DNA sequence: CCCTGGAGAATCCCGGTGCCGAGGCCGCTCAATTGGTCGTAGACAGCTCTAGCACCGCTTAAACGCACGTACGCGCTGTCCCCCGCGTTTTAACCGCCAAGGGGATTACTCCCTAGTCTCCAGGCACGTGTCAGATATATACATCCTGTTCTAGAGCGGCCGCC
DNA sequence: GGCGGCCGCTCTAGAACAGGATGTATATATCTGACACGTGCCTGGAGACTAGGGAGTAATCCCCTTGGCGGTTAAAACGCGGGGGACAGCGCGTACGTGCGTTTAAGCGGTGCTAGAGCTGTCTACGACCAATTGAGCGGCCTCGGCACCGGGATTCTCCAGGG
C-alpha cells in the first residue's frame, strides 16, 4: 500500500491504496478473492480489443 | 488367413468385411478368387460413378 | 464552423479511465437508501437503517455489480462483441452459481 | 414507498459499468441490472432482517449487514 | 452402404446415456497414478486409500462436468456449438478461479 | 512417475463433456481440460497433504479429502 | 427421492435418485449448490439449439 | 484513400488556502501480566492386524490412429436501427439547520435453566443371517434417425392465335 | 406477312412419407449380495438432584435516524444527429464427428509383505483457574499539516482538414 501511495505521490494511506495493494499481489488476490473492499474501486485496466 | 477372399466381388474380406459392422459377415464355402481384389474394387467403382 | 462531434466509444473509454481510478460512490445516496427501505418493508414494517448501514450496503452492491459487469464485459469479447446484453448478465449469474 | 426501483438511474447503471470497463451498454441492460440488484438486495437485507430480529433490535446496524454479506462469501471490509 | 450417422446424432446419444448413468467416466488407475505423482511433489513417502482416490475422482469429475456445463453455455452464448479453451478460461474467470 | 497427465485420455475427457451436455468438442479442449484438472488436483491433494501431515499419518484418508474439499466450498457426500 | 425412484420403476433409493431429488427441487438446489454428490450425475437436460 | 500539420477540449502539473481529520500527549483503568496448583490431554512405547503396495495372468472393453466428408468456426459485407455525444431544461441529490422520539447502549435484580454428577436402562450399535430387489444375458422389440423414392408445385420454353 | 401475348407441356427440385439400421427399452431366468430383521449386549441419554449465573425485564439516557424543511448547482431526462457495430447472410475450408483396425492397458482375481493406524498403558508437562497485581490501550483533548478545493497554466494527445 505504501508503494502504491508512492506511485501516485501520496503520503497518507487511503482505502484506494489498500485495494490496489491487495489486487496487484497475486498471493493477496487469491487470498481475498471473495473479499469486498469499501471505497477501493477496482483495477484500472482496459481490454486489448477495447483500445482505440 | 489372407486379406481378400470372397465368391462375389470382394470388399477386403478377412477369412469379415473391414470398414463395416460385424452384422454383415458370411462364412459360406464357395469358389473364392482374388483377381487383385476385383481390380481395385472395380477401379474405385468407375471413379465414384 | 464545425462541432467537435466525438464518435461513440472514445468518451466511454475516457469515462472508464476516469472512474476506474476514482473512489467516490457512483450511485446516489437517497435513491439507493429509498430502495433499501421499500425492499425491507416487504419483509418487516417499521424498520430503520443506520446511515453507515446504508453506506455498507451501497459499496457492497456497487462492487458486486461492478464485478458482475466485468464478467459481463469479458463475455462480450468472448462472444466477439463490445456491447453488453441482458443475456450476457444471465450467463454470468448462471456460471457464478446465482 | 413505490416505484423506488427506478432510483437506480440509467446513468448510474452506466457509471457502474464504466467502473467495470464496459465499452458499450445496451438499452435493455438497465432493466436487467435493476432486477439483478433487486434480487441481490432482497437477499442481503432479508438476511440482515433476521440478524436484527435475533438481537431484539428494530434498526438494522451496519455490523449485521457485514455478517449478512460474510455468510454468502461476499465479506465487506471497513463496514 | 454404411448407415453414416450425421455429426451430432451419436454425440447427442452419448449425452442422453451419460446423464442418467452414474458409472465413473475416468478410469481408476490412470487417475490414481496422477494423484500419486501430484502428491509426490509434496510428500515422497505418502500413501492413498482406495476410498481416498475414489473420493477425489468423483469430486474432480463433478467439477469438470460442472465446468463443461458452463463451458457449453458460453459456446451458445458466443453463437457456437463447439467448446473452446477460451470458453474454459472465461468460465474460470467468471467463477473466480482463473 | 512421469507423463501421467496423459492418463486422462481423450475419450475420458469426451465422456466428461457428454455428461455436461457438450455436443461438439474442439481438439485443443483436452490439453486445456488436463490443465484445469491438474490445477484443481494440485489444490485439493495439497490441502489433503497438510490434513494428513497434521493428523500424524503417512496415508491420506478419504476423510481428510472431505475437509479439504469442504473448506473450498466443494463438500462431497458419500466420502 | 421416492418420487424419482417411482419414475425410474425402482423401489430402492439409489444415489442417482437422491441427486435427481436435490437438483429438481429449487430450494434444495440453491441450498446444496456448493455441494458435490457422488454417484449421482446431473440432470438429463439438453439445450434447445443442440436438438436436431 | 492514407499521411501529416494545426487547433478544440478534457486531462495533467503546479502555486496558494486551510481545515478538518489525522498525529501526538495525559490518565488511568481494565485487560494484559506473574506465580502457583492441580486434573488431564497429550507425547511416547509396545502389539497387532487389517488394509495398501508391488507383481503376476488374461481378457476385453477402452483407447490411438487413419480415411472421409459435412455441420460448423471463421473471414467478409451491408444496414439500419440501436446506442452514444451533446444542447436544454427540469429535478430531485447533497448540503445547512432543527427537533423528535423510537431505540441502541448501559446498569442492576432477580429468577430459570443450563453447567455438573449418580445411577440405570432402554434405545442404539456390532454381529449373524434369510432374503428380495437389482444386474447380468439374450431373443424380442422399440424407436427414432438417415436415406431413398415418389408426389406435386414452380419456373422455363415452345407452339398457336390475334393484331397491325 | 411478322411479332407480342397467352396457354400448355415437360424439366426440375423441395418435401412429405415409408423402409432399413443400430443402440438402446423391456420380458423373463437366474444369480447374488447387500438389506433389513433378530439378537445380545452395553454405553450414552434420561430422571433426579445440586447450585449458580447469564439473560428477561425494568429503568434510564442520550443519541441518532426520520421527517422536514429550502438553495443550488450537478446531473437525470428528452431529443437530435449520426455513426459504428450486431446480426442476417454468404462463402471457404478444415478440422473435428463417425467409423472400425489394432493395440494396449484397465480391471478382476490372486498372492505375499509390510507401512502403519488403532488400541492400551504410562508418565508428564500444560493450560484453566485462582490471588495479586500493574502498565500502555483508548476516550478525549491539543496541535498540525496533506491533500481537497480553487484556480492558473500547460504540455499533450487527439481530431479535422489539406495534400500526394
Amino acid at each position: 500500500a505504501g508503494n502504491a501511495a508512492r506511485d501516485n505521490k501520496k503520503t497518507r494511506i487511503i482505502p484506494r491504496h489498500l485495494q490496489l495493494a491487495v489486487r496487484n499481489d497475486e498471493e493477496l488476490n487469491k487470498l481475498l478473492g471473495r473479499v469486498t473492499i469499501a471505497q477501493g474501486g477496482v483495477l484500472p485496466n482496459i481490454q486489448s480489443v477495447l483500445l482505440p | 488367413g489372407g486379406r481378400c477372399l470372397a465368391f462375389h466381388g470382394p470388399l477386403m474380406y478377412e477369412a469379415h468385411y473391414q470398414g463395416w459392422k460385424s452384422s454383415w459377415d458370411e462364412w459360406v464355402g464357395y469358389d473364392r478368387i482374388r483377381a487383385y481384389n476385383e481390380e481395385n474394387i472395380a477401379m474405385k467403382k468407375r471413379l465414384a460413378n | 464552423k464545425k462541432p467537435h462531434r466525438y464518435r461513440p466509444g472514445t468518451v466511454a473509454l475516457r469515462e472508464i479511465r476516469r472512474y476506474q481510478k476514482s473512489t467516490e460512490l457512483l450511485i446516489r445516496k437517497l435513491p439507493f437508501q429509498r430502495l433499501v427501505r421499500e425492499i425491507a418493508q416487504d419483509f418487516k414494517t417499521d424498520l430503520r437503517f443506520q446511515s453507515s448501514a446504508v453506506m455498507a450496503l451501497q459499496e457492497a452492491s456497487e462492487a458486486y455489480l461492478v464485478a458482475l459487469f466485468e464478467d459481463t464485459n469479458l463475455a462480450a469479447i468472448h462472444a466477439k462483441r463490445v456491447t453488453i446484453m441482458p443475456k450476457d448478465i444471465q450467463l454470468a449469474r448462471r456460471i457464478r452459481g446465482e | 414507498l413505490r416505484d423506488n426501483i427506478q432510483g437506480i438511474t440509467k446513468p448510474a447503471i452506466r457509471r457502474l459499468a464504466r467502473r467495470g470497463g464496459v465499452k458499450r451498454i445496451s438499452g435493455l441492460i438497465y432493466e436487467e441490472t435493476r432486477g439483478v440488484l433487486k434480487v441481490f438486495l432482497e437477499n442481503v437485507i432479508r438476511d440482515a432482517v433476521t440478524y436484527t430480529e435475533h438481537a431484539k433490535r428494530k434498526t438494522v446496524t451496519a455490523m449485521d449487514v457485514v455478517y449478512a454479506l460474510k455468510r454468502q462469501g461476499r465479506t465487506l471490509y471497513g463496514f
